[PDB]
RNA sequence: GGGG
DNA sequence: TATAATGGGAGTCTGATGCAGG
DNA sequence: CCTGCATCAGAGCCCAAAA
């Protein structure tokens, strides 16, 4: 029971990749994305 | 008017001074008035004590002092600034290597004082220290849940100076020690004390299989110093265990009198439960190159000796109000203070390595950054350290004796549960079992008793009066939990003949359980049923008949009553109006006998047998912070006689010296057509028409005028495009005149500001170049007045760069504050309540005439409907009610103390009397009953009320003594078909006024990231539309409308502009577009590295930006 | 901490 | 830019699920 | 095979919210 159990949970991931057409060294990062400006803003307040 | 007091308790002792827990706890902290060679070792001396002398060279201790303060407690309050105290230390620096003393007195900056009312002053803004429970360090012995037979002993210092320990005694048969959450056997750390088989087997063994199961040959094997190394393994893996650096990590979190702490309580608590002495407050010691035991044998001792069933051995409550104790203001703040004096040794240690060996002195070394920010974040931002409530003199008072069981080293809200919420029977006399918050908070913050005191070790006490044979002493003994329960106690109200105990079978209790017991086992008894509850509660008349969850509701919110011009005492007391308004220090009283010199609205200056002519300026119209006006007035006239400690000026919201919260109207109980409904009320306009209920209020206003890079805002009376009819109540400079309308838009100080780069658009150089005015330099930035504001303005203080006294934040040219009042008579929507918990809001204002009113012509103020009264079962306001109606025809006030009070046949004694005088006046006057009183009186025989076969006079009378009378109704004259209950109430207008809380808004401001309205009134915010607002609309299916809340009326920036452009061109709304907060989101999930693709129906990619974000 |  | 200096300081309670262990 | 056992992610709404 334990082997048909744990080559299932892997089979799920390896499934999900193939049907997707996701590679899996994707879950590595190289470039790390920068989110535009205007959605992590430097504002001068009231004060200056 | 006569005052009449009933009940029979003579109180032994008054009650204690009621900020005292404030005043005391500083003082005593401080110690600015001891010389310094006389100060014993606690507060701000203990802390220079523990972290003195400093090593490497060598820093000592000398001693300390308090300057006065550079400005005082008035002039703090005006120009924002801390009220404080320059601090100074006396150091002597010595070198351990040379010989060298070289000696100074560094500054370290200020320390702020606490007034004589038991407030501070921080920044400008009057602020409370509110006290925290917590569990008292000492010795615990808990059962351990899990095994029914064992139990766990846990050893808990102060908050921060140190861990927490559990003795958890394994499955296999051995006890083991609990330190940051890592286990091990306790028997390793036995021998590193010094302990050999011997020891534990001929001081423990007499318990069999537990003795032998803590013994493990292995940790023998090996001298005191390798089991120190052994264990040190064990707590830190990684790190090499050298010799010195392992004994500096034990030292350091068992023996070291710095780094561990337990309290002068713990030490009390661990010599009176394990029954050793302690020498320290460290559980154990370094002596003579070895550590030696002083606290974990004894508790591993008591341990085994409970779980064998050993007489004497207990566990122990945790929720008992003698293991539980209070942190007061002193205590917090120095804790603070300790910490910042350690930072500052840090500096100290770090600069004795560096720059020369030699050429320092103590006033170089010290950098006093760590000790100022310490003291400053504690004040300004902890969270124990509140904006003080100043509603009223009330308010304050009930702030100052608040206890938490939140803040800093104690609960989260998340992280609490029942046990500690609950009413302990230990509760009784110490801690109110009425005043908490309904709500979330329920059972953590509560208020002190009136009673009780606060001891040195930080137990709180409460008084009783011992009672020897059967006869009743007046010596006093305040008592702590603990040692409250030894004793059987009496309580108040039983009968007395003179000093001798009066009943043959008294009501009492052992540890809380009632128990009924002759007059020979009374050991002590109740000094008051005062004693038992808060102050507010204590100002509740007729207390003993009001539901508990009710009479919550009427303590409460005597703090939120809103000071009247016209504010009276209510005609029925509790007796303690007149103590509140004197520890308030609200009002003014004369200092030695003497005799009145001057009486002015301004001051008043008294002349004393000492000859010396003090004069007592009054505070007139100042602006508390909830906006209230605490204004003092003048009781004497020129040449009175007075005495010591009378009356000179009445405080806010008092009247001849007796706590008024609101006024005393002549209510009638009845439905009225409606406007009554769910406990609304209805009031006469005669109320309006006399200024009851009629309050001052003051908003602050506050505008600055400060250089940028693009030039000087200018504080001006020139505002560009502006008419002469806009400006007419500015003066020359372009602050508007004092004693002048202002209503909202109009401008309060006129400003300009230098245009943006958005130097105008060419659409607007067209325009401007049409009408021959050329684009100003400056736009018209100038403070008004917010929708729904205005008044009269009062006051204006201008404040620049470059006068006296004045420095603004770095950049500000000037500062100019408004201050603006206003009249608010009493209105529909305001709050009104009494003290038994009835409130309501005011729904109906009736003209004079629709008033139902009594036969003799005098129509009621206020219309309760009686649907309130018996869900609720608040009944004293019914008593009180029925002792008013009396009191308003015999022209009295009543004193009906708390449980022992007006009973039933007393008040119908006074209510008969009152019939005269509201009767026999018109048989004099030549009138007879009336025909519509013949009419009522049939339906009330058919009810019970009146017997039959008595004249109209004594049926009337019969009524009157039910509290009930005819009542005609204004509109009808007819009269109502039965008699109603109509007495003199006593009701406070509450701070929640509709002039605050109305708010609209069409379009307004908007987030920076979300681009969806602002929050909140100040703000000109929208209404949060939440997540169940979002379903409401979705089960009624109504789409178009929900769509409108996500799009149009919220961040949908294509449709929100074009939405507003059709309604005023009287188009219909356009379908909506993307809204901006999923853009958002999208690219957020962008950032984590997910593409997110929006697709049509052909599984094509959609674009949601429009071009703008791909190349 | 405060309102429902 | 040049005596020599060589390993740190510090803080509740619930239910669901994927894991090394008698 | 099964069971202790940890590590994690949950813990009501709206308004004042006095910085
Ligand atoms: N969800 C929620 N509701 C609250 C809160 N505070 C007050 N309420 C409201 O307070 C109301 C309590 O109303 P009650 O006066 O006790 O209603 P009742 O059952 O008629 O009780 P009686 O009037 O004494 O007869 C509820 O309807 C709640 O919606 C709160 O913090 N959360």
């Amino acid at each position: 029971r334990a082997r048909r159990a744990k080559a299932r949970k892997r089979l799920e991931v390896v499934r999900a990749f193939l049907d997707s057409g996701n590679r899996p060294e994707w879950m590595i990062l190289e470039a790390v994305p920068v989110l535009p400006p205007d959605l992590r803003p430097m504002v001068q307040v009231d004060g200056g | 008017m006569e005052i009449k007091r009933f009940g029979r308790i003579r109180e032994v002792i008054p009650l204690p001074p009621l900020t005292e827990i404030q005043v005391e706890s500083y003082r005593r902290a401080l110690q600015a008035d001891v010389p310094p060679e006389k100060r014993e070792n606690v507060g701000i001396q203990a802390a220079f004590r523990e972290t003195f002398p400093i090593e490497e060279l060598v820093l000592d201790f000398l001693e300390y002092r308090l300057g006065e303060p550079p400005f005082p407690q008035d002039e703090c309050r005006e120009k924002d600034l801390t009220y404080q105290a320059p601090l100074y230390a006396r150091l002597q620096l010595i070198h351990k290597d040379t010989g060298l003393i070289k000696e100074d007195e560094v500054f370290l900056g200020h320390i702020p004082l606490m007034t004589e009312d038991g407030s501070f002053i921080i920044n400008g803004a009057d602020r409370v220290i509110v006290s925290q429970i917590h569990r008292s360090p000492g010795v615990y012995f808990t059962p351990d849940p899990a095994r029914p037979g064992r139990y766990i002993a846990s050893i808990i210092p102060l908050p921060k100076r140190g861990p927490w320990i559990d003795l958890e005694v394994e499955p296999n048969g051995v006890v083991s020690m609990k330190v940051n959450k890592r286990k091990f056997p306790l028997v390793l750390l036995l021998r590193v004390l010094g302990y050999d088989q011997e020891t534990l087997a001929r001081e423990l063994g007499a318990y069999g299989e537990l003795v032998q199961g803590l013994m493990d040959e292995s940790v023998f094997a090996m001298r005191p110093e390798e089991a120190l190394i052994r264990l040190f393994t064990l707590l830190r893996p990684g790190d090499p265990p050298k010799r010195d650096k392992a004994v500096a990590y034990v030292y350091g979190l068992i023996a070291d009198p710095r780094r561990y702490d337990l309290g002068e309580a713990g030490r009390y608590k661990a010599e009176e439960k394990l029954g050793i002495r302690l020498s320290g407050r460290t559980l154990a010691r370094f002596e003579d190159g070895e550590f030696k035991d002083e606290v974990f044998l004894p508790t591993l001792r008591y341990l085994f000796a409970l779980t064998a069933g050993v007489p004497g051995h207990e566990v122990d409550d945790i929720d008992h109000l003698g293991n539980r104790r209070i942190r007061t203001v002193g205590e917090l703040m120095t804790d603070q203070f300790r910490v910042g004096l350690a930072r500052l040794a840090r500096g100290v240690r770090e600069r004795m390595l560096m720059g020369s060996e030699d050429s320092l002195t103590p006033a170089k070394l010290v950098n006093s950054r760590p000790l100022e920010a310490a003291i400053r974040e504690f004040f300004s931002r902890s969270q124990l350290s509140q904006f003080k409530d100043e509603t009223n003199p009330l308010s304050s008072l009930r702030h100052k004796r608040r206890i938490s069981a939140l803040g800093p080293g104690g609960l989260t809200r998340e992280r609490a549960g029942f046990d500690v919420r609950d009413v302990h029977r230990t509760h009784y006399g110490r801690i109110c079992p009425v005043e908490t918050p309904e709500g979330a908070n329920i059972g953590l913050i509560t208020s002190l008793a009136a009673y009780a005191r606060v001891d040195e070790l930080g137990f709180i006490r409460t008084p009783y009066r011992r009672v020897v044979g059967g006869v009743v002493t007046d010596e006093v003994v305040y008592m702590t939990a603990t040692e409250e329960d030894r004793y059987t106690i009496a309580q108040a109200n039983t009968p007395l003949e003179g000093n001798r105990i009066a009943a043959e079978r008294v009501v009492a209790r052992r540890k809380g359980e009632p128990v009924i017991v002759s007059p020979e086992e009374v050991e002590f008894m109740d000094v008051s049923p005062k004693q038992v509850f808060s102050v507010n509660t204590n100002l509740i008349p007729f207390l003993e008949h009001d539901d508990a969850n009710r009479a919550l509701m009427g303590s409460n919110m005597q703090t939120q009553a809103v000071p009247l011009i016209r504010a009276q005492a209510p005609v029925v007391m509790t007796g303690l109006e007149e103590r509140v308004v004197r520890d308030s220090l609200a009002a003014l009283y004369a200092e030695e006998d003497g005799e009145v010199a001057k009486v002015d609205g301004n001051r008043i200056v008294v002349r004393y047998e000492d000859g010396r002519l003090v004069e007592y300026p009054l505070r007139r119209f100042y602006r508390s912070n909830q906006g209230t006006a605490l204004d003092q007035r003048p009781r004497v006239v020129v040449g009175q006689r007075v005495r010591k400690g009378d009356l000179l000026a009445d405080g806010p919201a008092s009247e001849n010296g007796f706590l008024a919260l609101g006024q005393n109207v002549l209510v009638a109980i009845m439905p009225f057509d409606g406007y009554n409904f769910e406990d609304a009320i209805v009031i006469s306009e005669e109320l309006l028409k006399r200024d009851f209920y009629t309050s001052i209020h003051i908003e602050r206003y506050e505008i600055e005028a400060r250089d940028t890079k693009l030039g000087p805002e200018r504080i001006t009376r020139d505002i560009p495009h502006l008419s002469e009819a806009a400006l007419r109540d500015l003066d020359e400079e372009g602050v508007v005149r004092i004693g002048a309308e202002v209503k909202p838009g109009d401008i309060l100080v006129g400003r300009t500001s230098f245009k943006g780069e958005s130097e105008p658009t060419p659409e607007e150089r067209l325009l401007r170049s049409i009408f021959g005015e050329k684009a100003r330099d400056v736009k018209d930035t100038s403070l008004r007045v917010p929708p729904g504001e205005g008044g009269i303005v009062v006051r204006t203080v201008r404040l620049r760069r470059g006068d006296p006294g004045v420095e603004l934040k770095p950049g500000v040219r000037e500062v100019v504050r408004v201050y603006v009042a206003q009249k608010r008579k009493l209105q529909v929507g305001d709050k009104l309540a009494n003290r038994h918990g009835n409130k309501g809001v005011v729904a109906k204002i009736l003209p004079v005439e629709d008033m139902p009113h009594l036969p003799d012509g005098t129509p009621v103020d206020v219309i309760l409907n009686p649907l309130g009264v018996p869900s609720r079962m608040n009944l004293g306001q019914i008593l009180e009610t029925h002792l008013g109606l009396a009191g308003y025809f015999l022209g009295q006030r009543y004193i009906s103390p708390i449980f022992d009070g007006a009973k039933e046949p007393e008040i119908k004694e006074l209510l008969a009397q009152a019939f005269e005088v509201y009767f026999g006046k018109r048989k004099g006057e030549g009138f007879g009953v009336d025909k519509r009183e013949v009419e009522v009186l049939r339906r009330a025989e058919k009810l019970g009320l009146v017997t039959p076969g008595k004249t109209p006079e004594e049926q009337l009378k019969e009524l009157f003594l039910q509290g009930k009378v005819v009542l005609y109704d204004g509109r009808t004259g007819e009269p109502i078909e039965g008699p109603i209950v109509v007495g003199q109430m006593f009701i406070m207008k509450l701070y929640h006024m509709v002039e605050d809380k109305m708010h609209a808004r069409s379009t307004g401001p908007y987030s920076l990231i979300t681009q969806q309205p602002l929050g909140g009134k100040a703000q000109f915010g929208g209404q949060r539309f939440g997540e169940m607002e979002v379903w409401a609309l979705e089960a009624y299916g109504a789409a178009h409308t929900l769509q409108e809340m996500l799009t149009l009326k919220s961040d949908d920036i294509e449709g929100r502009n074009a939405a507003y452009e059709a309604i005023i061109k009287g188009e219909d709304v356009p379908e909506p577009s993307v809204p901006e907060s999923f853009r958002v989101l999208v690219k957020e999930l962008q950032a984590l590295a997910l593409d997110v693709q929006t697709l049509d129906e052909k599984d094509n990619p959609v674009d949601i930006f429009e071009g703008l974000a791909s190349k």
